[PDB]
RNA sequence: CCCGCAGAAGAAGCACCGGCUAACUCCGUGCCAGCAGCCGCGGUAAUACGGAGGGUGCAAGCGUUAAUCGGAAUUACUGGGCGUAAAGCGCACGCAGGCGGUUUGUUAAGUCAGAUGUGAAAUCCCCGGGCUCAACCUGGGAACUGCAUCUGAUACUGGCAA
RNA sequence: UAGCUAGUAGGUGGGGUAACGGCUCACCUAGGCGACGAUCCCUAGCUGGUCUGAGAGGAUGACCAGCCACACUGGAACUGA
């Protein structure tokens, strides 16, 4: 089944992953369906950390598409709304 | 010359013929000295230069110039050749790693060292 | 990765005061700049358009005190900037912390200056920075951290620091030992004795 | 032979130009005359002519401003062996914009400042300057 | 139709093994020059009907065999 | 704006009885920086003798060349001997890139921001001269129009 | 990452200097020993060998070899040549092939226009943002010069007609 | 290397596959390919892109990603979405 969830193209200690769906047997950072968001868990309190086109992981989860432990965590987290 | 013509038969590009069969493009290759001769140069210039036939870890058998003043390499020493012709003696198209295998380093040079691989004399 | 040699025979073969020894004394001699670089200094060098072309970027590396990989990435930003490459490369060459730290007068000598930079001796916009290239950027703030301040060096260096022509694209205390990088240095301000063209021609072709 | 009546008009030109000729003439084409049309419009030429009916006959005035001839040079572009074609955003300018491109369109033969104004492109006949 | 494609006959003699001729001009990728390049197609014909010259439309269909993926629609000219 | 350079000097031997007696030549070219190039060869005996010689040459045998700003208006070829040449306006990035040799007589006849490059003999008697005709050639951006306009 | 501690304390090498090519002298040697990317250096004053002093270039690298493209317009499409330098078949006829005068009609394949879809992300490039700078990381554009479908335009080319 | 081809090319029916299909069979037709380069021989995983070049090009396909293919060699199928 479709999933969604992390791919780390940090590097070396300093992560920043994209957020994607994709064909959840796939690696990784591999072979996936289309981009959703990212997130850097280095964000620093300045400005961005953690844009997240939603109503297009709303459009996946409507057709069945499974989330991550940390990517739910994530969209519970930008809270939602505001 | 016509559109046509190169239509049919394309510019060809020539191919580049080495020169040094080091086989395989490699930054050198490893022998065994086969003789150590010296002979001597071609028109303008007159000498005794060493060299020495190598049989390469590839088959290829072939003639090796040895740079520096004086040299202690005889039949069945192992070598290192790279790159590097010697024109004056037509035929040879290869040098010898001074100070590679059983190679020794020229005895006693202070300048270009590295070429001729001379450890930095204990100053 | 620093010169670290001898410092006048530069400025002698480039023929010209770059500035090295900055300090006390002007006008060099005191020295002997000029006539003998080395043993045959004495000899009139006339020399290829490739010769003057080579001098002129050494020159103007031997001041900043740049070794050639840097310099040559310099002109390759430059270049790539939109504008008059050559002037863009005098303009990177000048953003240059240990630059603008001389610039402001709180060392004697770039060179100077630069020991600051790389013994924590500096701060921009509030935190210490100790590497000698970060690029300082319009309306920052460089100033001398606390812990040493107004201690030896520093003071003749402010000293002397208005004997020379003394800036304009940066205002700076000197109480504090804080100043303000206001402006991108023009072309007009500094130069006159420096051909960009030449060393643009350089790493032209 | 023949094959080419557009080289040999855009010739017969750089000839007699280089030849102080007054006129020049040739058998004329529907073809012919659209792009004489262009080089008087363009000012290479003070004016054509054509006499006849069964054997149509193309004429051209040629011009000359100081000593020079006006038409410091014509050559063809596209032709029978090599047939050029341009999109209206890769048509060519001529001495950066002097001078001009002779180029027929769907909506006919006109220069390269006309078709590109036109925002089409078409067959590269030539080139004049 | 989605697509169509013309071309002449070129072989009718054979129960529906009709094949099809289809000649474009092309721009050379490399010297400019355009140059004809044929394509021929095995089409599919039920009831054998057009012959050798004819011009002829035709579609792309499924296999109808190890060679076949194109019935033929109308027929257009003939006695070339 | 006086501005000179020489381009090349050369050796030649003529041979005689006597054995080669040699000779020196010198190429050179002067422009004034707002249009007007000349290049001037003359030979002598000695070095000096013979790039004044032609400095003086130079100084006559000047033409005039239409700039536009401090650049060319359209690309130009230029040709001579076994000298084949091309420059082109190049709205000025820094401009002046060309082969030392014909860099001279661009940089003084006062074009300021061209790229150029040399084809066929790099031969200077005869770059530096299918260059000079190169830019005599060239017409007036406007100029043009008086050949047209009628 | 931050603070204190000691003492310049533990931290400079490699190639080159006849021309091309930035950098010159002495001593040894004497067509020897040897150098050499190319030209070419060595037989008594060698800036070219080897050593030294001096210098030039690069710097935790520096040289040598190997390897691709560049300069090479030296396979020339853009962009070349064949009287005498490499190059016109000893001559002709001619199949395929290429090219083809001039007019009108028609066709719309070539050609041209527009629209739509597609041209994975990364990479490259532009403007930013984050690691003390940078390399590195990252936002967003731009670009992917292409391909296909549809509808149009008919001057040129191709087809059909006369 | 100038000719190649008997399941070969097409048809009809039976069988077959998850599926169209010479996929297979039987029978019939005599076709199918080919100088716009088949056949034969040599070499090779393809791409995004990578280096170089002003471009056009040239050269290349490590590291990242997409596709294919292989799993000691040859051949087989079983289980199973
Ligand atoms: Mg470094
Ligand atoms: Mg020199
Ligand atoms: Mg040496
Ligand atoms: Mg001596
Ligand atoms: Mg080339
Ligand atoms: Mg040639
Ligand atoms: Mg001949
Ligand atoms: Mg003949
Ligand atoms: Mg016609
Ligand atoms: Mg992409
Ligand atoms: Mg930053
Ligand atoms: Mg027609
Ligand atoms: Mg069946
Ligand atoms: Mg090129
Ligand atoms: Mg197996
Ligand atoms: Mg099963």
């Amino acid at each position: 089944m479709v999933t969604i969830r992390l791919a780390r193209h940090g590097a070396k200690k300093r992560p920043f992953y994209q957020v994607v769906v994709a064909d959840s047997r796939n690696a990784r950072n591999g072979r996936f369906i289309e981009r959703v968001g990212f997130f850097n868990p280095i964000a620093s309190e300045k400005e961005e950390g953690t844009r997240l086109d939603l109503d297009r992981i709303a459009h996946w989860v409507g057709q069945g598409a499974t989330i991550s432990d940390r990517v739910a965590a994530l969209i519970k987290e930008v809270n939602k709304a505001a | 010359a016509t559109v046509n013509q190169l239509v049919r038969k394309p510019r060809a590009r020539k191919v580049a013929k080495s020169n040094v069969p080091a086989l395989e493009a490699c930054p050198q290759k490893r022998g065994v000295c086969t003789r150590v001769y010296t002979t001597t140069p071609k028109k303008p210039n007159s000498a005794l230069r060493k060299v020495c036939r190598v049989r390469l870890t590839n088959g290829f058998e072939v003639t090796s110039y040895i740079g520096g003043e004086g040299h202690n390499l005889q039949e069945h020493s192992v070598i290192l050749i790279r790159g590097g012709r010697v024109k004056d003696l037509p035929g040879v198209r290869y040098h010898t790693v001074r100070g590679a295998l059983d190679c020794s380093g020229v005895k006693d040079r202070k300048q270009a060292r590295s070429k001729y691989g001379v450890k930095r004399p204990k100053a | 990765a620093r010169y670290l040699g001898p410092k006048l025979k530069l400025s002698r073969r480039e023929g010209t005061d770059l500035f090295l020894k900055s300090g006390v004394r002007a006008i060099d001699t005191k020295c002997k700049i000029e006539q003998a670089p080395g043993q045959h200094g004495a000899r009139k060098p006339r020399l290829s358009d490739y010769g003057v072309q080579l001098r002129e970027k050494q020159k103007v590396r031997r001041i900043y005190g740049v070794l050639e990989r840097q310099f040559r990435n310099y002109y390759k930003e430059a270049a790539r900037l939109k504008g008059n490459t050559g002037e863009n490369l005098l303009a990177l060459l000048e953003g240059r912390l240990d630059n603008v730290v001389y610039r402001m007068g709180f060392g004697a000598t770039r060179a100077e200056a630069r020991q600051l930079v790389s013994h924590k001796a500096i701060m921009v916009n509030g935190r210490v920075v100790n590497i000698a290239s970060y690029q300082v950027s319009p309306n920052d703030v460089v100033s001398i951290r606390e812990k040493a301040k107004k201690q030896s060096r520093v003071k003749a260096a402010l000293e002397l620091a208005e004997q020379r022509e003394k800036p304009t694209w940066l205002e700076v205390d000197a109480g504090k030992m804080e100043g303000t990088f206001k402006r991108k240095p023009e072309r007009s301000d500094l130069s006159a004795d420096i051909n960009e063209h030449l060393i643009v021609e350089l790493y032209s072709k | 032979s023949m094959q080419d009546p557009i080289a040999d008009m855009l010739t017969r030109i750089r000839n007699g130009q280089a030849a102080n000729k007054a006129a020049v003439t040739m058998p004329s084409s529907k073809l012919k005359v659209a792009i004489a049309n262009v080089l008087k419009e363009e000012g290479f030429i003070e004016d054509f002519k054509v006499e006849g009916d069964t054997k149509p006959e193309l004429e051209l005035t040629l011009k000359y401003f100081q000593g020079k001839a006006v038409v410091e040079s014509i050559q063809r572009v596209s032709r029978p062996g090599l047939r050029i074609y341009k999109r209206k955003d890769e048509l060519p300018k001529v001495m950066a914009g002097l001078g001009i491109a002779v180029v027929s369109t769907s909506k006919g033969v006109m220069t390269d400042r006309a078709a590109r104004q036109a925002g089409l492109g078409g067959e590269i006949i030539c080139y004049v300057a | 139709k989605i697509r169509t494609l013309q071309g002449r006959v070129v072989s009718d003699k054979m129960e529906k093994s009709i094949v099809v001729a289809i000649e474009r001009f092309v721009k050379h990728p490399i010297y400019g020059k355009f140059i004809k390049r044929t394509t021929k197609l095995h089409v599919h014909d039920e009831n054998n009907e057009c012959g050798i010259g004819d011009v002829v439309e035709i579609r792309e269909c499924r296999p109808l065999s190890k060679t076949k993926s194109w019935t033929l629609v109308r027929v257009v000219e003939k006695a070339v | 704006e006086l501005q000179e350079k020489l381009i090349a000097v050369n050796r030649v031997s003529k041979t005689v009885k006597g054995g080669r007696i040699f000779s020196f030549t010198a190429l050179t070219v002067v422009g004034d920086g707002n249009g007007r190039v000349g290049f001037g060869y003359g030979k002598a005996r000695e070095v000096p003798a013979a790039i004044q010689k032609a400095m003086e040459k130079a100084r006559r045998n000047m033409i005039n060349v239409a700039l536009n700003n401090g650049t060319l208006q359209h690309p130009v070829k230029g040709v001579h001997t076994g000298s084949r040449v091309f420059m082109q306006p190049a709205s000025e990035g820094t401009g002046i890139i060309a082969g030392g040799a014909m860099r001279a007589v661009l940089e003084v006849a006062g074009v300021h921001n061209v790229l150029a490059k040399a084809y066929g003999s790099t031969n200077p008697i005869n770059v530096v001269r299918a260059t000079i005709d190169g830019l005599e050639n060239m017409n007036s951006p406007e100029m043009v129009a008086a050949k047209r306009g009628k």
